[PDB]
């Protein structure tokens, strides 16, 4: 043995393994092996959560009465805020489940895991001798989870707070935010959805350009696809075709004849814009909101004149009224 | 309210759970509503009626001070909600206080 | 008057036969309570199976 | 004048909870990736063709070459993601598909929404729900939400009707 | 009955929804007859009328005004400060022709009963036990033909 | 049979006039000088078998008592109700503007 | 449609006799009143007790009476319970007590006038919304 | 003592004091003058929920249940005067206090009790001539058990008693008979039983500590089913002063 | 009270546009009895598609 | 009860069918309860036996 923890250190750090399981893979796994397990368990059969901390238990697991659509992992107990509830702090798994216990075992495994899996999209990268910035890219998808799952509480005061883990359950946290946060008149959400929409956009772009520009070397009834062998030395379309019919769309200096920053662009819109979405929810998790524009424009005699603004406020002001029914004993809310 | 005649200790809200006064989950008193969940807010202000096992029940009946009063009203209207316009409150609030809390 | 013979169980028995005979949820096919059955419950010995 | 049409299909159709809307999303959110993920994945797995660190001048316009190893790239998700292409000419398709499939399918989810022929709710829940007062999953919740942005919104979103809701009438959770 | 029938929300191939399957009755129930006109009148005499159920609405508060569109009588949501309650105005309900002709119901439960029936249009008799129908609209076949051929197309 | 307590009280003196024995403070603040101190005394001081029977709280000035007198004709008292009495919701029945 | 002196003329005095105000002394009124007033009574109402408003009727009917430029000053000199009977300006703003609420040390009696008319003049101009709450908005 | 940050925490602030094995003397009573209680306080250690027979009716007894919450079951700060009655008896009159909290507890099945354990108007008396109160002087009366939701609670439909939905909107064309109650909300208001048996004098400073036993029943959720019958077990705390 | 629409029919009414409104066992849309619908009834328009 | 059930040809595994699925109780339905002994007797007093 060329000595145990030397090979040891040899293996993992392997690139000939099927999957990098990396330095940050030995954290990522097992993080991930405990979230992916807890969650598939909580979704199936885990019973009913008393979320706001009300004792209002809600169901959200399949086996209790809920669907794919509806099922979901319920945030912890607003009783416990932020404080830490790993199984151990608890009497029973019985008051574990009741507490919502399993959403933090869930998120902070995922969000851990979830950061490494970054951190080995570095590695081996450079195990491989290709340019890293690679999980650069990663960060802003990663970035949106911590603000939805860390971000948001921390600010709110309450884990209870965080976005749920299903479906039906993502809808109310997007309702709710717009009704307190107003975030659709937010900056950095319009941002969000132009490097969405955008993304999507130039995906479809991109996509169709080069795939309208292949260069033939298919029958008539033969797939086109077939024209290209894993491993060519040239290129399989005609990027001067591709770029001389989009400069012919628009006009020629608003076209793309150099791959590398086509490819850069195309990278970086949706990264940048995400990025920015992400640290809207960041932001708006200190209560720094949207533009409010209520009652702006108001007549010479002093009259409300009302705007699109305004339809908007009374939209929001129904979720906002209607939103956790029992919950609030007080005029204003601040939590 | 205990102004004008409720019993703070005893008062039962919609979900049967404390109106003013709950249990924490480690069984210390604090305040109830939806602010059962910032129970490790520590201040001037709010501590003088603080007890060994939390917010004292004789202190908060004849201890509450003028100054204690104004203070959590002041505090209350001012708390750091806001627009990036700057227009403090709601989202749904109407302009008029022009106010985001540094 | 209503035991698992009676709800179309099959597994359920064979796992009483030898000594599994609680569940984690608290209850007892004898029919008692607080009773511990630790790991080894009828949801116990279902998890095992599946790994 | 755009994002009220938004809360109208949600508070009004529960446009969020329709399958097609949902494909919707998937192929937009999904295609955002796709572009993303590509981007990123050529700019860090280009052939070095020049001596300079910014790499932009160091593009061929006249073809020749693969600009950036296809074969590493193979490699590199292959290991990190399990999955992972092998046929530019497949892989740029996809890029097409995507986000053109799910632009089509949340169009014929809103030709339903036409018809007011939506995906409002779930049948099985709403009966448990009116026989079990304790039965109560994210959608209950979410359809509430729904009530209060119609019956607050509809008087002055809705000017023609004449609306006039008393106070009284108006549904509310407790203290808000 | 067949010309009152026509005048129910019911019927209207706006109410309904996508995955709410089958025939119309296995909504609202197989159609038996007409309960009759319902004219709804408070203490005073003064005859109100219920505000109809736009289709746009899955759901519709009752609310009651006269004929210069006053309120008068409404059901409310929070009856802490209840100005126009069912019972604080003497709201009461008669019928003519129909089933429930020449009748009329004075105690507000089954007075409210009506009224919030009333915002569909004209109130019918349904069997909804043969379908075992669950009392969710579903659109007629006119619906589903415009729906599928605006997709087709 | 059942029914909503509250909805039936609607239809008696209650829902017409200040219920001495029901209604919420509150209420007090639709006529003059009854507010603060009086509605205070008027609920803290336990049910009334007849709306007479306020001018008896004990202490009453001989102002207040005067006051009283002018604004009976804006009370009623009917059998005290759980639902609306519980909860000390006649200090705080959850609503606000 | 505009503000002209009809709608600010306002009630003086308990006797009947009114105030005509002018479109400066209104601006600044309104300029005062969020200064100082709109922190806990934005758009009429009180978020520290939303059971006593700023609706001229409210006023109307309180003790002594605050529906009118002498009552209003009064009060914000010397502020007391809808029933007067009680003082409150220990926990109220006030001029007896610019040293707890710095706000009101400025605010000079040609303020007080201002604010006070202020408060008069809204509901003329915007009717229940002055009043109500959420509701109106 | 301890401040407050010395039981933060430590759950210890859920618990009623406590005597030493010591004190087991006895306290005197005037008769003459007027007593009140500063400070009961009842901690509970069991909650035992009576099972449904089935139809068999077989006799049903009581069962242990997990507390599903956590340690927030305790009431403290109760106070009111303590008469002395004319044949030297003693009776407890609650005045005000933290004299209730919601408790939740499962069982068997996995089923969810939630009860109101309070002690809400408590009147409790001892045995007739008491004139120094010894260890175990048994102290038993009634209280008050209010509805575990109070009248503003609405159900996932929207649906409450003072406020809410008037019915199943989201049926709006099906037979009402059947859903009838599950849309009327009722109010719930019933007795109690309750029992403070001594263990612990001290005559010296006047407080006395024991263990109580009491009874009730659990939430009937708005009148829409039957409530559990409920017993519970614990310990208690007073502090018996002249003033 | 219950005609064709009510009952999620869809191709039965167009059938009876052009003129198919009866039945070989007697019946007819319209409500009519002892009508004699010949061959091309509902039946037979089925019958004749079928072939 | 339990010792009562038992003298019941409901519980005799040779009663049944190939095709009559489920549990045993989709037949007779969930045991509640014992009614009792029934002892049958005619005019004269005689006590009757049910073959
Ligand atoms: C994860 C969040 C999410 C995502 C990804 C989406 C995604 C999407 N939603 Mg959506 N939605 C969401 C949440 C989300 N939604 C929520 C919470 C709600 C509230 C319920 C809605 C409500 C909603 C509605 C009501 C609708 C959508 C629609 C859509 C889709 C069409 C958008 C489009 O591409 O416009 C593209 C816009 C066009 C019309 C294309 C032609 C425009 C021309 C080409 C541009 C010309 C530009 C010009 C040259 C420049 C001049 C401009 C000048 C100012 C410079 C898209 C799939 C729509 C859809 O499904 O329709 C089929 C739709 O109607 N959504
Ligand atoms: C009529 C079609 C239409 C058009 C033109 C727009 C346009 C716009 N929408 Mg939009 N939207 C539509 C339908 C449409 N929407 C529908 C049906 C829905 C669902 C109901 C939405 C939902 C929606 C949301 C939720 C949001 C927008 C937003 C926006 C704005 C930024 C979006 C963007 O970044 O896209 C990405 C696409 C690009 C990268 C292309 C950019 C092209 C732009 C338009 C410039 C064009 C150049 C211009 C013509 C000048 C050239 C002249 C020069 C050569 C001399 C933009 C003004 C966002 C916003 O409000 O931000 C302020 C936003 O948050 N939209
Ligand atoms: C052989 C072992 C076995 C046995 C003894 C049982 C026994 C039982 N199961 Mg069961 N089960 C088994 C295996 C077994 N299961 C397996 C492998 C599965 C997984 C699919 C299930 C899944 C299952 C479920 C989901 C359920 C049961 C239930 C039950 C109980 C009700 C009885 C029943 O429904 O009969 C039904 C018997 C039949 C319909 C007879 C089938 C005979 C077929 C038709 C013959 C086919 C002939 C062939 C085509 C000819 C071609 C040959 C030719 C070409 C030469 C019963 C105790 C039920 C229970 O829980 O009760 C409450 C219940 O819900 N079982
Ligand atoms: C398009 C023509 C058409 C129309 C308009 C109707 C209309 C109707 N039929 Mg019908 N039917 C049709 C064709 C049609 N049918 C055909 C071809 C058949 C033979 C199978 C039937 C068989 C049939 C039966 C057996 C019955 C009806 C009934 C009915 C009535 C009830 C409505 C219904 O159940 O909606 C249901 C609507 C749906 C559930 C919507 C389906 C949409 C799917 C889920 C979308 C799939 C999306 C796709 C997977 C996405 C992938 C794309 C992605 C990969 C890119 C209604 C009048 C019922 C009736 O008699 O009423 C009393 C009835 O019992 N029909
Ligand atoms: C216990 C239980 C039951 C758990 C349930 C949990 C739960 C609730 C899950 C529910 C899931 C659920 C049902 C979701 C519904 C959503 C869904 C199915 C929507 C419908 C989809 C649909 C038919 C709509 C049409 C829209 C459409 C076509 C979108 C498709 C989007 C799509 C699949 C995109 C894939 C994106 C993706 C991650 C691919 C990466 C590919 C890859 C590794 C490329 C990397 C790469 C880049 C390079 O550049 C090069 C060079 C190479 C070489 C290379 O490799
Ligand atoms: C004619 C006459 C009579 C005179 C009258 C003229 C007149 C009045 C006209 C007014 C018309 C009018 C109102 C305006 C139309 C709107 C308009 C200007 C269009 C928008 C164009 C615009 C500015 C958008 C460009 C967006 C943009 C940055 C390009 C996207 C590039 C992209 C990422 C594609 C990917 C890509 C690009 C490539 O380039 C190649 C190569 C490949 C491979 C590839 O993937
Ligand atoms: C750590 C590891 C984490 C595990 C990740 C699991 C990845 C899922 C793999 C799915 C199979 C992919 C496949 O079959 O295509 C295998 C192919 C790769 O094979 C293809 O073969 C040829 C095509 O003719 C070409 O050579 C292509 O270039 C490519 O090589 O992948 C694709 O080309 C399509 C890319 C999109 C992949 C799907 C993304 C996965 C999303 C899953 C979402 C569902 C979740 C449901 C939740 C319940
Ligand atoms: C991508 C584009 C997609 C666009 C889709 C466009 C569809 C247009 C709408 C067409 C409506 C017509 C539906 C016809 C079917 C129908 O009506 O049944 C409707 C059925 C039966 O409807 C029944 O009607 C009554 C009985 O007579 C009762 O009311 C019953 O309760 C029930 O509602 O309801 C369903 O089961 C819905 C499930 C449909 C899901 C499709 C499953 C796919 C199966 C594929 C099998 C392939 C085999 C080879
Ligand atoms: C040639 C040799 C053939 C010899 C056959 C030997 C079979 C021995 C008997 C085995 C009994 C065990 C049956 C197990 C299934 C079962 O119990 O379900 C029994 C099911 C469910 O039983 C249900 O039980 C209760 C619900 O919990 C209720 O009482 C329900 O009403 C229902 O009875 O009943 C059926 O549906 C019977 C249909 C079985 C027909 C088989 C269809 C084949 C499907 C093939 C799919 C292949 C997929 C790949
Ligand atoms: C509390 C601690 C718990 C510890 C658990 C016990 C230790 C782990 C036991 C693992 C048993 C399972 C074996 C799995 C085999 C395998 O993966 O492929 C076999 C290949 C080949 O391995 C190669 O296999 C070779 C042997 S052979 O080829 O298989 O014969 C071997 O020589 C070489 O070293 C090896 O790299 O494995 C690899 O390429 C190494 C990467 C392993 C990655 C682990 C899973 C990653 C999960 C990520 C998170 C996902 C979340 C959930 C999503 C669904
Ligand atoms: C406050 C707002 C913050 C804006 C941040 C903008 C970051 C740029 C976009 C990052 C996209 C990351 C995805 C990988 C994208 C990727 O890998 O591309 C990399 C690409 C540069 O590649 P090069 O080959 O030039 O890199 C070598 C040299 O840049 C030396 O580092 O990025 C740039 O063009 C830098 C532009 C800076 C201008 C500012
Ligand atoms: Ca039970
Ligand atoms: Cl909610």
């Amino acid at each position: 043995s060329a000595n145990l923890w030397e090979r040891f250190c040899n293996w993992v750090t392997s690139t000939d393994n099927r999957l990098y399981v990396g330095w940050f893979g030995v954290i990522m796994i097992p993080t991930l092996l405990a979230a992916t397990i807890c969650f598939v368990i909580a979704f199936i059969a885990a019973p009913p959560v008393d979320i706001d901390g009300i004792r209002e238990p809600v169901s959200g697991s399949l086996l209790y009465g809920n669907n794919i659509i509806t099922g979901a992992v319920v945030p912890s107990s607003n009783a416990i805020g932020l404080h830490f509830y790993p199984i151990w702090e608890a009497a029973s798994l019985d008051e574990w489940l009741y507490n919502g216990g399993p959403y933090q075992l869930i998120i902070f495994h995922f969000l851990l895991g979830a950061s490494c899996y970054m951190g080995r999209q570095w590695e081996l990268s450079y195990r491989l001798g290709m340019r890293p910035w690679i999980c650069v890219a990663y960060s802003a998808p990663l970035a949106s989870a911590f603000a939805v799952f860390l971000i948001y509480p921390i600010g709110q005061g309450s884990f209870s707070d965080g976005m749920p883990l299903g479906i039906s359950g993502t809808f109310n946290f997007m309702i709710v935010f717009q009704a307190e946060h107003n975030i659709l008149m937010h900056p950095f959400h319009q941002l969000g959805v132009a490097g969405v929409f955008g993304g999507a956009l130039f995906c479809a772009m991109h996509g169709s350009l080069v795939t309208s520009s292949l260069i033939r070397e298919t029958t008539e009834t033969e797939s086109a696809n077939y024209g290209y062998k894993f491993g060519q030395e040239e290129e399989t379309y005609n990027i001067v075709a591709a770029h001389g019919y989009f400069g012919r769309l628009i006009f020629q200096y608003a076209s793309f004849n150099n791959s590398r920053s086509l490819h850069f662009f195309l990278a970086a819109w949706p990264v940048v814009g995400v990025w920015f979405t992400a640290l809207g929810i960041s932001t708006m998790a200190f209560n720094l909101n949207g533009f409010n524009f209520n009652h702006s424009v108001i007549d010479a005699k002093g009259n409300v004149i009302n705007t699109w603004a305004d339809i908007i406020n009374r939209a929001n002001l129904g979720m906002e009224v209607m939103h956790e029914r029992n919950a609030h004993n007080f005029p204003l809310d601040l939590a | 309210d205990q102004k004008l005649g409720a019993n703070v200790g005893s008062a039962q809200g919609p979900t049967g759970l404390g109106k003013y006064l709950m249990r924490s989950p480690t069984g210390e008193i604090i305040f109830g509503g939806e602010t059962m969940r910032f129970w490790d807010f520590r201040g001037p202000w709010l501590e003088p009626l603080r007890g060994p096992n939390g917010l004292d029940l004789n202190k908060i009946k004849n201890d509450i001070q003028p100054w204690q009063e104004r203070r959590a009203a002041e505090y209350m209207t001012h708390a750091p909600l806001g627009s990036l316009n700057s227009v403090g409150g709601v989202a749904t609030e109407i302009n008029s206080v022009n106010f985001v809390s540094p | 008057l209503n035991p698992m013979w009676r709800q179309g169980m099959f597994v359920l028995p064979f796992m009483a036969r030898l000594g599994v005979t609680g569940s984690w949820s608290g209850w007892s096919i004898t029919g008692e309570t607080g009773i511990d059955p630790g790991f080894w419950s009828f949801e116990g010995v279902a998890l095992a199976h599946i790994v | 004048a755009i994002f009220r049409f938004l809360l109208f299909f949600q508070g009004f159709h529960n446009w969020t909870l329709n399958p097609f809307h949902m494909m919707g999303v998937a192929g937009v959110l999904g295609g955002a990736l796709l572009c993303a993920i590509h981007g990123a994945t050529v700019e860090n797995t280009l052939f070095q063709d020049g001596e300079g660190a910014s790499t932009f001048r160091a593009f061929n316009p006249t073809q020749a070459e693969e600009t950036y190893s296809m074969v590493t790239a193979n490699r590199f998700w292959s290991q990190i993601f399990g999955i992972a292409f092998s046929n530019k000419r497949w892989l740029h398709f996809f890029m097409l598909f995507v986000p053109v499939t799910g632009l089509w399918m949340s169009a014929i989810g809103v030709v339903g929404l036409a018809l007011n022929l939506r995906s409002y709710d779930f049948i099985s829940q709403e009966i448990r729900a009116a026989e079990d007062p304790e039965f109560e999953t994210f959608y209950t919740k979410n359809l509430l939400l729904n009530e209060g942005i119609r019956a607050w919104m509809a008087p002055q979103d809705q000017p023609h009707e004449n609306f006039v809701f008393p106070e009284e009438v108006l549904p509310r959770g407790n203290a808000l | 009955e067949k010309l009152a029938f026509y005048d129910y929300i019911g019927n209207n191939p706006a109410k309904g929804g996508l995955f709410r399957t089958g025939p119309m009755n296995k909504g609202d129930g197989i159609a038996q007859a007409w309960k009759g006109h319902a004219v709804f009148r408070n203490k005073e005499g003064e005859e109100l009328f219920v505000r109809r159920m736009p289709a746009f609405f899955e759901s519709f508060p009752v609310i009651l005004t006269d004929k210069n569109g006053v309120v008068k009588a409404d059901i409310p949501f929070r009856r802490a400060e209840s100005k126009y309650s069912f019972e604080q105005q003497g709201v009461t309900v008669s019928f003519y022709g129909g089933e429930l002709n020449g009748q009329t119901f004075t105690d507000p439960p089954t007075v409210k009963s009506y009224a919030r029936k009333a915002i569909f249009g004209e109130i019918f008799e349904f069997d909804t036990e043969t379908l075992n129908s669950d009392g969710i609209f579903r659109t007629s076949p006119r619906g589903w033909f415009t729906f599928a051929h605006a997709v087709f197309a | 049979e059942l029914v909503n307590v509250v909805d039936e009280k609607l239809g008696t003196a209650y829902g017409e006039k200040i219920d001495l024995n029901n209604t919420n403070i509150a209420a007090f603040i639709q006529y003059r000088g009854l507010y603060p101190t009086l509605a205070k005394l008027i609920v803290k001081n336990a049910p009334y078998e007849s709306v007479e029977d306020v001018l008896n709280i004990p202490g009453l000035t001989e102002r207040q008592k005067q006051i009283l007198r002018e604004n009976l004709e804006h009370f009623t008292v009917t059998e005290v109700e759980t639902a609306l009495v519980e909860g000390g919701d006649r200090y705080n029945n959850g609503l606000y503007k | 449609a505009e503000l002209t002196p009809e709608v600010l003329t306002v009630p003086l005095n308990s006797e009947g006799k009114t105030i005509t105000l002018t479109e400066k002394q209104y601006l600044e009124g309104k300029r005062l009143f969020q200064y100082a007033c709109a922190s806990c009574h934005v758009g009429g109402i009180t978020k520290t007790n939303p059971s006593l408003d700023l609706r001229t009727e409210t006023l109307a009917l309180a003790t002594p009476p605050r529906d009118n430029i002498e009552g209003l000053v009064d009060y914000m000199k010397n502020p007391t319970t809808y029933d007067g009977e009680q003082e409150i300006a220990e926990v109220h703003p006030s001029l007896r007590s610019a040293d707890i609420f710095p706000k009101m040390r400025n605010l000079t009696e040609k303020d007080l006038v201002a604010i006070a008319g202020h408060i008069l003049v809204e509901p003329k101009i915007l009717g229940d919304k002055w009043g109500g709450g959420k509701v109106y908005y | 003592t301890l401040t407050y940050d010395d039981i933060v925490g430590t759950g210890l602030a859920n618990k009623c004091p406590t005597l030493d094995d010591t004190a087991r003397g006895a306290y005197p009573i005037d008769s003459s003058q007027t007593y009140r209680i500063a400070r009961l306080c009842l901690q509970p250690t069991t909650f035992l929920v009576k099972e449904e027979p089935k139809n068999k009716r077989q006799e049903a007894e009581f069962v242990p249940t997990k507390l599903v919450t956590r340690e927030t079951t305790s009431l403290d700060q109760i106070q009111g005067e303590l008469k002395v009655n004319s044949d030297g008896s003693l009776t407890f009159v609650e005045e005000d206090g933290i004299d209730f909290q919601p408790v939740t507890v499962q069982m068997a099945g996995g089923e969810r009790i939630p009860l109101l354990f309070t002690v809400k108007n408590l009147v409790a008396s001892t045995q007739p001539n008491v004139t120094s109160i010894t260890t175990s002087t048994d102290f038993k009366g009634e209280f008050n058990v209010p509805s575990y939701r109070t009248a503003n609670f609405l159900d996932p439909k929207g649906r409450g008693l003072a406020s809410g939905y008037d019915s199943a909107i989201a049926l709006p064309q099906a037979k009402e008979e059947e859903l009838a109650r599950a849309n009327v909300k009722r109010f719930s208001l019933t007795k109690g039983q309750i029992s403070l048996n001594v263990a612990k004098v001290d005559g010296r400073t006047g407080e006395i500590a024991g263990t109580f036993e009491s009874e009730q029943l659990s939430d009937d959720d708005m009148g829409a089913h039957e409530p559990h019958e409920v017993k519970i077990q614990g310990v208690f705390y007073a502090s018996i002063e002249p003033a």
